[PDB]
């Protein structure tokens, strides 16, 4: 059974969650640094990677694995086309 | 009273019955080419004796050994040794090898003699592991491959 | 092309993800139940591991370097990277000092840099967690795969035993 992946839509969803993560992190460090309490770390700052760290890492890893599976498929198609030529 | 039961009854009866069963095993010479494996009658008798003796073994009522010495500094009290009920079936199996080792290596152990022992175990193992597996393995005795092997 | 420390970070991270995909592929390879009908594959795993540790030293190194660079870029900022003494706890980036009169454009630039470096330190915390997870994964798979090879040799020797002769005259 040939493993069909179509890592495209999974890459899309991973980029979706990735930009979500990135804007959440941006707003979080915005609230933190712009945090007027220079002596207290906001629960939002901590909570970002208390809540999304594993999600961010798994999503990024899935993105890279999907892009690498896709680019392996791509070099495979490239090699098969060049050998076909 | 548990230890008294485990000696005067489990260990004593087990030692007698094991002397008997090892007697029957050496009378069978099971781990030999001379052993009449076609004697399915004798194979069944020895299989039933192994069954009975191993069941009697499983009748070792575990000494509730006081699992004491729970400390931190450096007790590391792991002296279980997995003391199993006396399996002089399993022990007598290699008693011929014990005689061969004691007589062949009767001299004191030297550093080189250690590797001699090791290669002796290796060759005896090669020639007898699956031989004895063929002879003594009795799936009907609740003897699976992991159980028998280990 | 002055290669910013974050650029080195992202290139090294991209390489690290390459290596993670590779070693995870090796793990799932050994999770395939393959018989020699493995050794240099193990060797390649060790080499890739030592690569992971070289690159992780480089990563934490350039990471500290970027931290220092940030600290010396802006005067008012006092950042301190406190490595978590415990696995279950993330590392810490306590911004100790910041004067709110800094230029807004430079403010947002520092914001974006802090954003990237926080992403990096947390992704690196999760990456160290993940490599610990995957080496424990590999060793657990070694304990399970030596045992599965034990059981496969036991089953093959068992069926060989069984087909040889087991008193089949009854």
């Amino acid at each position: 059974a040939e493993t069909s992946n179509d890592p495209f839509l999974s890459y899309v969803l991973s980029s979706k969650q990735l930009t979500n993560l990135n804007r959440l992190r941006r707003k979080a460090v915005t609230k933190q640094l712009g945090s007027s309490d220079d002596n207290k770390v906001s629960e939002e700052f901590l909570r970002y990677q208390h809540t999304y760290q594993r999600e961010a890492f798994e999503y990024l890893q899935t993105k890279h694995d999907a892009h690498k599976i896709m680019e392996s498929q791509y070099e495979q198609y490239q090699s098969s086309s060049k050998t076909r030529r | 009273v548990t230890g008294k039961y485990n000696d005067v009854i489990i260990q004593r009866l087990a030692t007698n019955w094991s002397n008997t069963f090892d007697q029957k095993l050496l009378e069978a010479q099971w781990d030999t080419q001379k052993f009449a494996s076609t004697s399915v009658g004798l194979v069944k008798c020895l299989r039933e004796n192994s069954t009975k003796l191993y069941q009697l073994s499983l009748l070792y009522l575990p000494l509730e050994e006081e699992t004491q010495n729970g400390d931190s500094e450096r007790p590391l009290s792991r002296s279980n040794n997995n003391q199993e009920p006396v399996l002089w079936n399993f022990k007598s199996l290699a008693n011929n090898f014990n005689v061969r080792f004691t007589y062949h290596f009767h001299a004191t152990s030297s550093s080189s003699k250690i590797e001699t022992y090791f290669q002796f175990l290796n060759d005896y193992l090669a020639e007898n592991l699956y031989k004895c597996i063929n002879i003594f393995h009795d799936d009907c005795n609740g003897l699976t491959k992991p159980v028998i092997h280990e | 092309m002055v290669v910013t420390f974050l650029q080195d970070l992202e290139v090294l991270q991209d390489a690290l993800l390459n290596n993670l995909q590779k070693l995870s592929a090796i793990s799932r390879r050994k999770e395939s139940g393959e018989s020699k009908h493995d050794e240099e594959e193990e060797i390649e795993f060790e080499d890739l591991v030592n690569i992971i540790e070289s690159k992780v030293s480089d990563f934490e190194s350039v990471l500290k370097c970027s931290i220092v660079e940030m600290t010396y870029k802006y005067p008012e900022l006092k950042l301190q990277w406190e490595k978590s003494p415990r696995y279950d706890q993330c590392d810490k980036l306590h911004i100790v000092k910041l004067d709110k009169q800094m230029n807004e454009d430079i403010y947002a630039q520092l914001v974006e840099e802090l954003d990237f470096v926080l992403q990096f330190v947390d992704w690196f915390y999760c990456y160290r967690l993940k490599v610990k997870e995957i080496l424990r994964q590999h060793h657990k798979r070694d304990l399970a795969w030596n045992d599965e090879k034990r059981d496969r040799a036991i089953k093959f020797h068992a069926v060989d035993y069984d087909k040889l002769h087991q008193g089949t005259s009854s």
